């Protein structure tokens, strides 16, 4: 018994036609007149596009003339002007309408890609229905002699057919005229006999259009909707302050160009009443008709035909459609320039003063006002605004652990936004921890960073354990860290390892802290000797816990107290035995593996820490005689000037073809190139001699330059080559190599015609950067719009299937292995063992579980998976299906949200991707995502039989191949164009090469199997990935190609019709309740089917999700013909609605109002 | 085939969506803003369907397709504008005949006449409205006295209808008896109608027999009773409608009471001025339909000055609509140039008004015109710019005035303009909204009604419902020292005195004061 009758909590969202009674119920009076505002008062005319008495009052609780004034009357309306006196914002919310003469055809139901309006009454429409409406050729409406019932006469030819019958087939002409053309139509008898007729006798030479019609003419009249609506003969009116004439400064009004159109419609609209009380001219009163036409067309929609000017602006003018077509700014926020700060943990950052007072002034107020000191509110603003010491103090409180979480321009991943714990900084600018600052792609060039304030209290704890950037420790794309040390820090420890012979060496020994006192103390060095100690280790085994395991090694002084930092745990020292390159982070991997969260933190705070300050002691700088150049480079060059000498030679004298000659010279130079390479790269790498006791030795250079080149630190082969050695080749504008390289080098100088060849190269660096960077969020955007619907939901599900996962070999011919491509991946089951038992079914591959597959030896490298691609789930994922991989060492959290951290962590190396048998690039990355068929198809056979010629070039044709076995046969067309590879007579299997070229994803998803389809989308899209040298996890290319094989195309018969083709979340899910219900025959089997990124994303169930993107002016407007609605389950459309996400801190929260609407 | 041919062929998938390439590759008309919207719908989105949609949807102007219907021209000279007129006016004749023929229309001119001296020439106006008076009540004396058996007594009555169309009317006037007319055939009919409806299909009269008896008296009960007698089987059904078709013969010879004419003559009186009706307004659309060149001829000079040309010319074919109605062919004076003016005035006489989105008077649009007009030589009749205080010296206008005239100009500007040419500027989206109160204020309020509402707690009842009371707060409407002085017994300046005992009584509370600023 509820049934309540106010604006309550909503489950759903409808669309469909306003009936003209419909647009009646909103309308607060009648607009009939242009008139807006007084020319001399300024106040609101009777009934014009601003009434006062229809929408609502303009100041707050005074009526218009006066006659109230206060909360007196705020429910009764004034005696002289019948003004509802309440607020201001009800002139806000107030509809309103106009009722016109003669009906007028809607602008979207008219000419929007299918005339629906058309399509409905079957007939032409820039054709046949203008010349209709327009007053040029009447129409019929039905007759019973003569004349059909939808045929278009001229005037000669009516008064013709009038005077022969008449009377008996009234037919008139213009709006009203489809007006009752389409009240006429029936579209009940009309679906009976549409399925009637176009059933009987026909082949595929009809079912096209056949199927079509009844499928729309089913849906319309099922929608409720009654055709009539079609065309308006009452059009509502826009509430008053959503096109105010507000006045800006010093006279000069600002109006919307809504007034222009309704004040156009309306004085149209008018001429056109008074003309239908006056003498009616045939041509005049029809004239005016058609101009109603137009100002209704380009209010409601301009686009589209000529574009109604006026208005002064020579441009058009913005109607209701355009203002609705195609960013979001918030309050307790703010920005400022970023800076590092190396004294901050890993969870803090710097927030200044005068930003912080003024970004926490509603809770400074509070606190003000809860402690004393201020007697009132108004008293703390005036408390703060005199910044009055006492008041940073209670600053200090809160924001105690108040987490801020910061945001930087181009956030391509989720670790665009981390949340860290306020410190108050005496500053105007912004610090950041140094390790995260990597996350971010931030540099310190002048990038600002914003800051938010989570206000809402779980809006704190969604940014303490989620956002907060101590919980991000790993990268979501893959599982190795983010925060991971870089440059400064990484320079710093590969200081604090080195193994420098003697030079205040010696192995006098100690046991570790007591060898800090020695470093301190002088003496010793700190690079030597080496030197050995007391090692004390600590493993764990089986029943976990702690075993000890004092020892003595041979480290060094530095390996010594960077000891001090590594925890409770790990192997020990050989972690530091190594040095600071990449194991660097392999260190701090290992840590988070086996032990945890806190202890890998804290050992990031101070293996920065450590780095920061060794790195500092050490003063590595870079002088001009740092970068040495090879004394055998004027030797080299001259040598290969030498040899490209004796080519040009052999050219002028014939001998040699000099078609090419330009390509073989070039690998002189590049030879040339590489020989300086090489010599600059083995000298300035060892080099030294030092002297250990009895000296003469040789270790590494410690040049400085090749010391960051050794430890990350911005420091690789291609830049130091041309520090020291030479810029070799150089690309010409047109595309061509210039067969004269670089010879000289940085530390050297620089003729004025060899910059001006390098020149082109950074122009055109700098500016494909420029391209790249933007055609990386342009594929981002697609990535999302298809995929941030599907969270991990139903726990997890059963099925075993799942695509047998192998070690990526190109070792076929070339030798390249990587095998770590599963582990935390749940097991399909049980993927036996050379012998018995072993892996169990469910068991995910753990980090240390992945390890024990190498003690299966390297016999084992193929074990069944469960991946997105398969799993039995429905409209979900399977938790266990998944993984685990994210900044958490488990498994995805119930309710996550897999598809756009998907997306982000696919999108966000897009900015290093080189756009072009071989593509390659973000380009190649687009064309596999998107399902194209390349220029060049290969051939496969689509049934194993027997290979054979059907008919030399019979055609048509072009060869013939039919590959016909066991029964039936099939005939597959060659162009004669490109050759073959099977003779006749030859057998072939299901799906063979018979083209020896590039595969289509079609053919191989329609033929070859699903799991071969992902398999190849996944291998070739990371193929494009290990050149660019990204490493990015398999699952999420995983998970977007499954729902880029969302929907699928039945074949047979069941309760779904046929040629229609539609998803497995309504297949499967019909079919498995279709086997148990009543029979099995009453349902078909399905076939999957492959669909790119935007022809996926294309299709959605809510139809709010798809005005986002796709264009809102079709979308809105045929959802609209069907009465639809959202119910509401996705992300994108519960968020411009505003509400909680499905998903994540939500989820729960719609699961129980998803069962909720389970009573009606 | 050739549209379809090259389109298909052609896009496969021509890559980048070629648009400029196939639109030169059809016929018609080209550089449309029409024809745009439909091949970028068809291209992508719903490919391969989309694409045999596309020709089976294929298998414009509002001002060029209106010239097209004028393109009928018939003309006329001024043999045919007279002829035109001629038939005008000899409608209108029938018509006026056709009412003088009424003669309630003159007894009721008649009546209104006595209202109207009951409260231009006042005595002739007693002149006219005697004679017309003079020759009623002489006409209506032949009638029942039947001397000279309607022949001369017909005279009589048509020398009565003469002198009724001596009378000038207002068009209010005859427009009010002529629909009272029509008013009162229509409850003729609607009785006519009533006897058909109820004897012929509720009585199962066939209509033969039902036209061969009605049509003769249809007014006595002599038809009825002798169609009830005929002793035919739709004579018995009769019965069950006696009282129906009594009660509507009855309510028609009222009718003829009413009129006092003859029923069986009221359809032909009625009839003429109807025939009459149709033949002017028929001459007078033949009019305006032939003068429609004009219309536009003439406003096409008017174009451009916040009004649109289809607008400007059809305040024109209504200037003309009018024109056509005051006009005679009996004048030396042609149609060409007298309709021009009434169109000249009809839409110089709305392009005044609605134009601009703010109201304007017209005295307002001639000043603001002659002001232009007036600056334009003041900058080019000296060399530098006309300064404000010596254009207003120029004019009868002080100078102040001007200057509020000229904060009328402008439609203004709309909001949708880009501004800084941002991603994408508007300067509407830079209006801020005053309207609203600042969180903070409202905060404030809040607390201050907290505030007042707790400091009048440590007051007393007598003080601080006084206080409450005197300054209307939390009661909505406040009273004063008498309505709060009769409340109270002891009157004003008592009350007075408490009034300003609770104000000593916060000078030590911090609150309310710092709350003040
Ligand atoms: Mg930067
Ligand atoms: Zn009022
Ligand atoms: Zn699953």
């Amino acid at each position: 018994l509820k049934a309540q009758t106010k604006t309550e909590e909503f489950d759903a969202i409808k669309i469909a036609l306003a009936s003209p009674d419909m647009i009646r119920s909103w309308s607060f009076g009648e607009v009939k007149k242009p008139e807006t505002i007084n020319y001399r008062t300024f106040k609101p005319e009777r009934d014009g596009l601003f009434c006062a008495r229809i929408f609502g009052p303009v100041k707050d609780y005074e009526c218009l003339c006066g006659k109230y004034k206060r909360l007196k009357h705020r429910g009764v309306i004034c005696e002289k002007c019948g003004v509802e006196v309440t607020q201001t914002k009800v002139r806000r919310e107030r509809m309103g309408h106009i009722e016109l003469a003669s009906p007028t055809a809607h602008i979207w139901f008219l000419k929007s890609l299918p005339s629906r309006i058309g399509l409905l009454l079957d007939m032409p429409l820039r054709d046949i229905e203008r010349v209709l409406y327009f007053e040029s050729y009447v129409v019929i409406e039905g007759g019973m002699t003569n004349l059909e019932r939808q045929q278009i006469l001229t005037e000669e030819q009516y008064l013709d057919a009038l005077e022969e019958f008449g009377d008996e087939f009234d037919a008139k002409m213009g709006a009203e005229a489809i007006q009752a053309l389409l009240k006429s139509m029936d579209l009940e008898q009309e679906c009976e006999q549409l399925r009637e007729e176009l059933n009987e006798t026909n082949s595929e030479t009809k079912r096209k259009k056949l199927t079509k019609r009844i499928k729309l003419l089913e849906a319309f009249v099922q929608s409720g909707n009654k055709p009539e609506w079609m065309i308006l003969t009452v059009l509502p009116v826009l509430p008053p302050d959503l096109r105010p004439l507000v006045p800006l400064d010093g006279g000069r009004f600002a109006t919307s160009d809504l007034n222009d159109l309704y004040r156009r419609v309306i004085n149209r609209n008018n001429r056109l009443k008074r003309l239908l009380d006056l003498a009616a001219p045939d041509i005049i009163v029809r004239n005016e008709k058609r101009m109603l036409q137009e100002a209704v067309d380009a209010l409601l929609d301009n686009g589209r035909r000529g574009r109604a000017i006026t208005g002064s602006n020579k441009r058009p003018l913005k109607s209701l459609a355009d203002m609705i077509k195609g960013g979001k700014r918030v309050d307790y926020s703010g920005r400022s320039v970023i800076t590092v700060g190396p004294y901050l943990r890993l969870h803090q950052c710097g927030l200044p003063k005068k930003m912080a007072l003024e970004l926490f002034k509603p809770f400074i107020y509070g606190k003000l006002e809860l402690r004393g000191l201020a007697t009132t509110i108004k008293a703390a603003k005036k408390m703060v605004e005199r910044e009055e010491a006492v008041v940073w103090d209670i600053l200090d409180e809160v924001i105690r652990e108040h987490p801020v979480l910061l945001n930087r321009a181009p956030t391509l991943h989720r670790l665009g936004i981390q949340a860290f714990e306020p410190v108050l900084i005496e500053g105007k600018a912004i610090q950041l921890h140094p390790l995260v600052c990597a996350a971010y792609n931030a540099d310190f060039d002048g990038d600002q960073m914003a800051v938010h304030v989570p206000l809402t209290l779980e809006a704190q704890l969604e940014a303490r354990a989620l956002m907060m950037s101590t919980n991000n420790i790993l990268s979501p794309a893959n599982g190795e860290p983010i925060i991971v040390p870089s440059q400064d820090v990484v320079l710093g420890l590969y200081y604090m390892t080195r193994d420098c012979v003697n030079a205040k060496g010696e192995g006098m020994v100690l046991t570790g802290p007591k060898e800090a006192e020695r470093l301190y103390r002088s003496g010793l060095a700190s690079l030597h000797a080496r030197v050995k100690v007391r090692i004390t280790e600590y493993e764990k085994d089986a029943n976990g816990e702690l075993v000890a395991k004092t020892s003595l090694k041979d480290t060094t002084v530095g390996r010594a107290i960077l000891w001090m930092i590594v925890p409770k745990g790990l192997p020990y020292s050989i972690v530091n035995q190594a040095l600071g390159k990449k194991a660097i982070s392999k260190m701090l991997n290992t840590c988070y593996r086996i032990l945890g969260l806190k202890p890998t933190v804290i050992f990031a705070d101070q293996i920065m820490y450590t780095g920061f300050a060794y790195a500092a002691r050490s003063g590595a700088s870079v002088g001009i005689d740092d970068m040495v150049i090879p004394e055998k480079k004027h030797e080299i060059i001259s040598e290969a000037e030498a040899e490209v000498a004796e080519i040009q030679e052999q050219f002028q004298s014939g001998l040699v073809t000099a078609g090419e000659r330009y390509n073989k010279v070039i690998d002189i130079w590049a030879a040339a190139n590489d020989r300086v390479s090489k010599a600059m790269m083995d000298n300035l790498q060892t080099e030294t001699v030092i002297n250990r006791d009895g000296q003469e030795e040789k270790q590494v250079s410690f040049n400085s330059i090749y010391m960051m080149a050794d430890s990350g630190a911005r420091g690789s082969a291609a830049q130091i080559r041309q520090l020291a050695g030479m810029r070799g080749l150089m690309a010409k504008p047109d595309g061509s190599i210039i067969e004269t390289p670089i010879t000289a080098n940085f530390r050297e100088g620089l003729n004025v015609l060899q910059y001006f060849i390098s020149t082109h190269g950074a122009r055109k660096g700098l500016a494909d950067t420029a391209l790249k960077t933007a055609n990386s969020g342009y594929l981002t955007r697609r990535l999302v719009d298809v995929a941030q619907d599907l969270v991990v939901t139903e726990d997890d599900c059963g099925t075993h299937e799942g695509i047998m996962m192998t070690p990526v070999i190109e070792g076929g011919d070339v030798k390249e292995p990587l095998r770590d491509r599963v582990l935390g991946r749940v097991t399909a089951e049980d993927v036996l063992k050379p012998g018995t038992a072993d892996i169990l079914v469910p068991r995910n591959t753990l980090l240390h579980e992945q390890w024990c597959d190498l003690l299966e030896e390297n016999s084992v490298d193929a074990v069944k998976v469960r991946s997105v691609v398969s799993c039995d789930t429905d409209f979900g994922v399977c938790a266990h299906c998944y993984g685990r991989d994210l900044a958490r060492g488990h498994i995805i959290n119930k309710g996550e949200a897999i598809g756009v951290i998907a997306a982000q962590s696919i999108g966000e190396p897009g900015t290093q991707l080189t756009m072009r048998d071989i593509t390659g690039g973000l380009p190649r990355v687009a064309d596999l995502f998107e399902a194209r068929r390349p220029k060049e198809p290969a051939i496969l056979a689509e049934i194993s039989g027997i290979v054979s010629f059907g008919k030399e070039t019979k055609g048509k044709r072009r060869l013939v191949i039919t590959p016909v076995d066991g029964s039936d046969p099939y005939e597959e067309m060659i162009p004669k164009w490109r050759q073959l590879n099977v003779f006749e007579g030859e057998r072939v299997e299901r799906g063979d090469v018979i083209s020896d070229g590039p595969e289509a994803p079609h053919d191989i998803l329609r033929l070859r199997g699903v799991h071969a389809v992902t398999r190849y989308i996944v291998n070739e899209v990371q193929d494009v990935y290990r050149l660019q040298g990204v490493k990015i996890n398999d699952k999420h290319i995983e998970v977007i190609v499954r729902q880029m094989l969302r929907k699928a195309t039945i074949v047979n018969a069941g309760s779904s019709d046929f040629l229609e083709g539609e998803q497995v979340e309504y297949s499967r899910v019909k079919i498995a309740n279709r086997e148990l219900e009543a029979n099995g025959k009453v349902g078909a089997t399905y076939s999957r089917d492959l669909l790119g990124i935007t022809k996926a994303s294309l299709a959605t169930e809510s139809f709010i999700s798809a005005a986002s993107f796709q264009e809102t002016t079709r979308v809105l407007t045929e959802a609209a013909v069907a009465g639809k609605r959202d119910e509401l389950r996705g992300l994108k459309e519960n968020v411009i609605v505003g509400r909680l996400i499905p998903a994540g801190t939500g989820y729960a929260y719609h699961q129980d109002r998803m069962r909720r609407r389970a009573a009606g | 085939q050739s549209q379809l041919k090259l389109l298909v062929t052609r896009g496969k998938e021509q890559g980048y969506l070629t648009y400029a390439e196939v639109n030169d590759h059809l016929p018609e008309d080209i550089v449309d803003s029409d024809q745009i919207e439909d091949i970028i719908q068809m291209i992508n989105d719903m490919g391969i369907q989309v694409m045999e949609e596309a020709p089976d949807a294929d298998d414009t102007d509002p001002v060029r397709m209106y010239m097209r219907e004028m393109g009928t021209v018939e003309l006329l000279t001024r043999e045919g504008e007279i002829d035109i007129a001629k038939r005008i006016e000899d409608g209108i004749n029938q018509v006026q005949c056709s009412v003088a023929e009424y003669p309630e229309a003159i007894t009721y001119l008649l009546e209104q006449y006595d209202r109207v001296e009951a409260e231009i020439d006042p005595e002739l106006a007693r002149e006219k409205f005697a004679e017309l008076r003079a020759q009623y009540v002489v006409t209506r004396d032949t009638i029942k006295a039947k001397g000279r058996s309607h022949a001369t007594a017909q005279e009589e009555i048509l020398k009565l209808s003469e002198v009724f169309k001596q009378f000038r009317l207002v068009p209010k006037q005859f427009d009010y008896l002529v629909n009272s007319m029509r008013v009162m055939m229509d409850r003729v009919r609607t009785q006519e109608r009533l006897i058909m409806k109820l004897c012929v299909e509720q009585c199962k009269m066939p209509k033969k027999n039902f036209i061969t008896l009605f049509t003769g008296n249809e007014t006595s009960d002599t038809w009825f009773n002798a169609a009830i007698a005929m002793n035919k089987p739709w004579s018995e059904k009769l019965h069950d409608v006696s009282e129906e078709v009594h009660r509507a013969l009855q309510k028609l010879q009222q009718i003829e009471e009413e009129t006092g004419l003859t029923i069986e003559q009221v359809k032909d009186i009625n009839r003429r001025m109807s025939i009459g009706e149709a033949k002017a307004r028929r001459a007078k659309k033949e009019m305006v339909e032939a003068n429609l060149r004009l219309v536009i001829s003439i406003a096409k000079k008017y174009t451009n000055r916040g009004l649109q040309f289809l607008d400007l010319i059809q305040e024109g074919n209504i200037g003309l609509m009018k024109a056509v109605d005051k006009f005679e062919y009996r004048r030396g004076y042609k149609f060409s140039t007298y309709a021009t003016w009434w169109i000249r005035q009809a839409i110089t006489r709305s392009i005044a008004d609605q134009a601009r989105t703010i109201r304007i008077p017209v005295h307002m649009i001639e000043t603001i015109n002659k002001l232009n007009r007036i600056s334009r030589q003041m900058l080019q009749e000296m060399g530098r710019e006309p300064t404000p205080e010596e254009l207003a010296e120029r004019m009868l206008m002080p100078e102040d005035k001007i200057r509020k005239v000229l904060k009328i100009a402008k439609e203004p500007i709309s909001m949708e303009t880009p501004i800084g040419d941002d991603e994408d500027s508007h300067l509407g989206d830079f209006i801020e909204d005053t309207t609203l109160e600042l969180p903070l204020d409202s905060a404030t309020t809040e607390s201050l009604r907290a505030a007042t509402h707790d400091v009048l707690a440590g007051l007393t009842a007598r003080e601080a419902k006084v206080l409450r009371m005197r300054f209307g707060i939390d009661m909505n409407t406040d009273y004063t020292l008498e309505e709060v002085g009769k409340q109270f017994d002891v009157t004003r300046e008592r009350i007075r005195q408490i009034e300003a005992k609770a104000l000593r009584k916060l000078r030590h509370p911090s609150r309310s004061e710092v709350l003040r600023s």
